[PDB]
């Protein structure tokens, strides 16, 4: 009894096999049958082979899903910061206060290379940096921990410890990746869309 | 009684008159501010006083840049509108020598009726509705973002920045409710406003047809 | 021709085409479709047509 | 001026370098040096990093105008 | 006689049921209503609904009451939200594109051979995917040019 009824368990989920792949063929195919033609431009709309426009800036950001490394999104500044911290560890340079922290790295964003970035992302990274300013305050108070560079126990200082040229290494490999997760012009996105849809 | 059509009578003077201060025409907020209590206080009752004219509005002159420019608003007292009606406020209009007219019937409108607000007055235009319609107000709704008509100055701006030609734009057909609700002549161009997972607002261009 | 059993090669149905167009590639696409399998050449008039 | 990125694309990449190997094939002149190579498109890729190849890309926007680039003046990277 | 007793009275003509679903989160132990349905005019036409916070499934639905813009960000939505109820990712960017595509005509144009005809301009495309005789005998009747593009 118990074969039999497994048996008739087993043939009802193999029968729906081949079905469910005629069904998604015929999505594919007049898919992209008529997204194919649609191509990412040098001005970076979407545009027809008439040539009229479709989205003025492709995918709301011109970013290739390709380079994002976060959930659809291009960094993940803790890992980032973490990495660069190990390859680093220079002993020399001293620690740093949330003031110097701020002041430090406006001395850097003001530089016009920057200023070329998208305005939301310089604001994001501005919100992360105030983020982990306010935590090393908060370490440095619940320790008391004198910024004159002092104190006896030195192992107090490791406990956030950054560097000005970590904060240079940083900011500008940050830079680097967000400018080349970049859609270049040329690339068929109708396609990709056609086929990411249909798999 | 009737309490609900009393109630609906307030919220069809409400977003009616909200809809023509965003048009730019003459409402003042005290007006916007009122309630339906003191609608209440304006007006009788429903069985007492009926759909006519009791509290209806003309005052929409063109405030925004010259009040010579008005609507009218009326009340079509019967479920049906016919073309003798048409006619009835088309004098109305002609002898007030306004604009515009808004307006609202209970239960529609007869084919002789519907084929003439096509085509009563090219000078004249008579936007028809149904209070039912007007008992909310699209625009704010969550699913759909804020608009604006752009001046031909803006438009030549862009069409200028992409160096385009305006028949390439992305389209938006004159029976949307939102054309509709401004009264947007084809062959125009709206920003939209579209929000976004982060502050970030995404905008874009459209053209009326 | 069609097949082994009589000497045909390889078909490259259209779900091949598509991946050729979501890479890009433009002149393996060519290549592959009319300058190896059966290329030909012929004559028009352009007065008329 | 310019308005196109200074990067080259993976597309630039690609048919420079094919058009480049097909070039050499052929008995056009040759600047990098070398080292017993036989294959066209080597000599190519060798010539790539080096930054020796004699194209210039004409970008071409949709409305007709059109920007161009030197080989050796663009952004490149592996 | 039969006939009468099957006559509307009360309620909404067009709607077939509703429910009022319960839930139970910290957030919030609350109720919530759930309408099956096709006019989504007629439940707005009510008061106590808060309508400015009302949704409707079908697309025609949202496109014929709010207008072409909800109508897409409802298909972006549904698109996503079903995916994701079953338990797939895609990034948004792609489905984002695939939303516009079928709304930038001012209409929503779905992928079919009526939308093909009424997306699509050149011939041998159309020849090439269905209704092939009739529209080679309708373009030469027409005398249609066709670039190669
Ligand atoms: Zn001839």
């Amino acid at each position: 009894t118990e074969f039999f009824f497994h048996t008739m368990a087993g043939r009802e989920g193999l029968v729906d096999t081949a079905v469910k792949t005629a069904e998604t063929g015929y999505m594919q195919r007049r898919l992209v049958k008529s997204l194919e033609d649609l191509c990412s431009q040098y001005d970076l709309t979407v545009r027809s082979s008439t040539g009229d426009i479709i989205q003025f800036i492709y995918g709301g950001d011109g970013l290739d899903p390709a380079a994002m490394e976060g959930k659809d999104e291009p960094l993940e500044f803790k890992r980032v910061l973490d990495n660069i911290k190990a390859v680093f560890p220079c002993p020399s340079e001293p620690a740093l206060s949330k003031n110097e922290l701020i002041l430090t790295t406006e001395s850097i964003m003001k530089k016009s290379e920057f200023l070329c970035c998208q305005d939301s992302f310089l604001q994001e990274i501005k919100k992360f940096i105030k983020g982990v300013s306010e935590k090393i305050k908060k370490t440095r108070d619940k320790y008391g921990i004198n910024d004159n560079g002092t104190t006896e126990p030195r192992v107090l200082y490791q406990l956030d410890r950054i560097t000005p040229t970590q904060v240079e290494k940083f900011l500008e490999t940050c830079r680097d990746k967000y400018m080349r997760a970049q859609m270049e012009p040329g690339s068929a996105v109708g396609a990709l869309c056609a086929q990411s849809i249909g798999e | 009684d009737d309490e609900e059509e009393t109630y609906r009578l307030w919220k069809i003077r409400k977003t009616i008159m909200q809809l023509c201060h965003d048009r730019g025409y003459l409402v003042t907020q005290d007006e916007l501010d009122q309630t339906l209590e003191e609608f209440k206080a304006q007006s009788g009752d429903k069985p007492s006083e009926g759909r006519p004219r009791r509290t209806d509005l003309t005052v929409l002159v063109a405030h925004n840049d010259d009040p010579t420019d008005q609507m009218f608003v009326f009340f079509p007292e019967e479920p049906k509108v016919g073309i003798k009606t048409i006619k009835v406020y088309c004098q109305r209009m002609q002898e007030e020598n306004i604009t515009r007219a808004l307006i609202v019937v209970q239960q529609g409108m007869t084919p002789s009726a519907k084929q003439s607000l096509v085509d009563m007055a090219p000078k004249y235009i008579l936007e028809q509705f149904l209070q039912q319609e007007l008992l909310i107000n699209i625009t704010e709704h969550e699913l759909v973002p804020e608009h604006v008509v752009m001046t031909k100055e803006e438009v030549t701006e862009l069409l200028a920045r992409y160096k385009l030609r305006e028949n390439q734009l992305p389209r938006i057909q004159a029976g949307d409710p939102v054309a509709r609700y401004f009264g947007i002549k084809r062959g125009q161009v709206v920003k939209i406003i579209r929000p976004s997972e982060t502050a970030g607002r995404y905008i874009t261009y459209r053209l009326v047809q | 021709t069609e097949g082994r059993s009589r000497d045909g090669g390889l078909r490259l149905g259209e779900m091949e085409r598509d991946c050729l167009i979501g890479y890009g590639a433009s002149m393996l696409l060519l290549e592959r479709l009319m300058i190896s399998s059966d290329a030909f050449e012929v004559d028009v008039c352009g007065q008329c047509g | 001026k310019r308005i196109t990125t200074p990067y080259m694309t993976k597309y630039e990449r690609a048919r420079v370098l094919g058009t480049r190997a097909l070039q050499i094939a052929m008995c056009a002149p040759v600047m990098v040096e070398l080292e017993g190579e036989t294959d066209p498109l080597l000599i190519a890729m060798k010539e790539l990093k080096a930054r020796k190849i004699p194209i210039i890309i004409r970008r071409y926007l949709p409305d007709g105008s059109y920007e161009d680039w030197g080989v050796d003046e663009l952004i490149i990277t592996d | 006689k039969e006939d009468l007793p099957k006559v509307v009275v009360q309620g909404i003509p067009e709607v077939s049921r509703a429910v009022i679903h319960i839930d139970e989160q910290s957030g919030k132990e609350k109720y919530k209503l759930l309408v099956e349905g096709d006019n989504l005019r007629a439940v707005m036409a009510t008061h106590g609904v808060k309508g400015t916070r009302t949704t409707s499934n079908n697309t025609y639905e949202v496109e014929k009451t709010l207008g072409i813009e909800a109508a897409r960000t409802t298909i972006i939505n549904e698109i996503q939200y079903t995916m994701v109820n079953h338990g797939m990712s895609i990034d948004r960017r792609h489905v984002m594109l695939l939303s516009d595509l079928m709304t930038y005509k001012g209409e929503v144009l779905g992928i079919t051979r009526f939308g093909l005809a009424k997306m699509k301009e050149s011939v041998l495309m159309l020849a090439s995917f269905e209704k092939t005789a009739d529209h080679l005998f309708d373009a030469a009747y027409f005398g249609q040019k066709d670039s190669v593009c």
